[PDB]
């Protein structure tokens, strides 16, 4: 039970960056402390052990420090190989535990999203549902609110919704949200909107379309 | 070279028994640990256990104990997690990891690839899919947005390309949104000029490789309803 809390858990790198990661024990653990790179769909790989120790063939640039409870990890010079999750790993006791992770993601500039609303389908309606979908395109940093409005009433507890990795070529998000009804549901009503808050955005941007006049 | 190659993924049902295992080759299997490792979709990396395998001793993180069952056969250089009955909460990717102990710790310096295992009640379902296109009039900046919803399949994965391969800047593939009614629903779109909206077609090709099935959509939107 020595619980690893790891802090931040995300931040935006430069490549070229110095990137400080750290790692609180519940409890003592001497220099007992690992530290490994995950990539999504990705084995995770050692980096360093025993807190400050270079695991072999792993760069320089990678350093670790700390002993007893506090801990960090330093990536020098950030390069383009190192966004990705940093899991520390306690090694004082036999019952080994990890933090939580911290995710080094890219920064760039504040893009504002293109925002776009789909209608349902009539193959879909058919078939007695109704999904709406929301679309985000190319938004920078990543914390964005779509709130859904039907006749103008704020929705909850009927979207999804999901965000794409960051965009190999320009480093931005995309996110999906999807409104399902049921045909009845979605036919009782007139107005469908969905509203986009963003720093980018000086104020929300809403798309809507009326059933009816689609 | 040190290799732990573990075997593939499995789709099972609630209450089903499961057996999944780790091969270590390139080094002496018996002079070295085991250890296993739980990632739960979304979520960080777990301990599980160890084992042993000179002599067959055991391990387990509170948490697994009596859970899950590590054990090995070190006649084919082989470790095994098992699963009596499993349940829905035991989809994850688990992984099985080499210990070496260096700076008088042990470390995991060598990882199999994982192997996802995904537990559910929902039976093999191929996707239905449907257009994204906007509204006759609503298409006023120069680039436009289409796509198509995939939805109503398990269990993943699609895989979605637009014009038989031919679109492929622009496009964006959502992950995969798990349902209330058991089955993964998804979107991909892709912006394109304004313009092209009535010259050129675009359609989305969704394999569904459990299913054995194969979608193609053309994206309209009928002037019509
Ligand atoms: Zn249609
Ligand atoms: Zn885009
Ligand atoms: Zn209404
Ligand atoms: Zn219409
Ligand atoms: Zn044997
Ligand atoms: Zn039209
Ligand atoms: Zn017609």
């Amino acid at each position: 039970d020595i619980q690893m809390t790891q802090s931040p858990s995300s931040l935006s790198a430069s490549v070229g960056d110095r990137v400080t990661i750290t790692c609180r024990a519940s409890q003592s653990i001497g220099l007992y402390l690992a530290w490994y790179q995950q990539k999504p769909g990705k084995a995770p790989k050692l980096l360093i052990y025993a807190a400050s120790s270079l695991q072999s063939g792993v760069p320089s640039r990678f350093s670790g420090s700390g002993s007893g409870t506090d801990f960090t990890l330093t990536i020098s010079s950030l390069q383009p190989e190192d966004f990705a999750t940093y899991y520390c790993q306690q090694g004082n006791t036999l019952s080994y535990t990890f933090g939580q992770g911290t995710k080094v993601e890219i920064k760039r500039t504040v893009a504002a999203p293109s925002v776009f609303i789909f209608p349902p389908s009539d193959e879909q309606l058919k078939s007695g549902t109704a999904s709406v979908v929301c679309l985000l395109n190319n938004f920078y940093p990543r914390e964005a609110k779509v709130q859904w409005k039907v006749d103008n009433a704020l929705q909850s507890g009927n979207s999804q919704e999901s965000v794409t990795e960051q965009d190999s070529k320009d480093s931005t998000y995309s996110l999906s949200s999807t409104l399902t009804l049921s045909k009845a549901d979605y036919e009782k009503h007139k107005v469908y909107a969905c509203e986009v808050t963003h720093q980018g955005l000086s104020s929300p941007v809403t798309k809507s379309f009326n059933r009816g006049e689609c | 070279e040190v290799q732990l190659v573990q075997s593939g993924a499995e789709v099972k049902k609630p209450g089903e028994s499961l057996k999944i295992s780790c091969k270590g080759s390139g080094y002496s299997f018996t002079n070295y640990w085991v250890g296993w490792v739980r990632q739960m979709p979304g979520k960080g990396l777990e301990w599980m256990g160890f084992i042993d395998p000179s002599d067959s001793y055991t391990n387990y993180a509170p948490s697994f104990q009596g859970q899950v069952t590590i054990s090995a056969d070190k006649s084919i250089s082989t470790a095994y997690l098992q699963w009596s009955s499993l349940k829905a909460s035991d989809t994850a990717m688990y992984y099985c990891a080499r210990e070496l102990y260096q700076g008088y710790m042990d470390t995991f310096d060598s990882w199999g690839q994982g192997t996802l295992v995904t537990v559910s009640s929902a039976s093999t379902k191929g996707p239905s899919v449907f257009p994204l296109a906007p509204c006759s009039r609503s298409t006023s900046e120069s680039t436009a947005a289409l796509g198509c919803l995939v939805k109503d399949y398990f269990p993943e994965p699609v895989t979605v390309s637009w014009n038989s391969g031919a679109l492929t800047s622009g496009v964006h593939t959502f992950p995969a949104v798990l349902q209330s009614s058991g089955l993964y629903s998804l979107s991909s779109v892709v912006t394109v000029p304004s313009s092209s909206l009535g010259t050129k077609t675009y359609t989305c090709n969704v394999d569904h490789k459990p299913s054995n099935t194969k979608v193609d959509k053309r994206v309209h939107h009928h002037h019509h309803h």
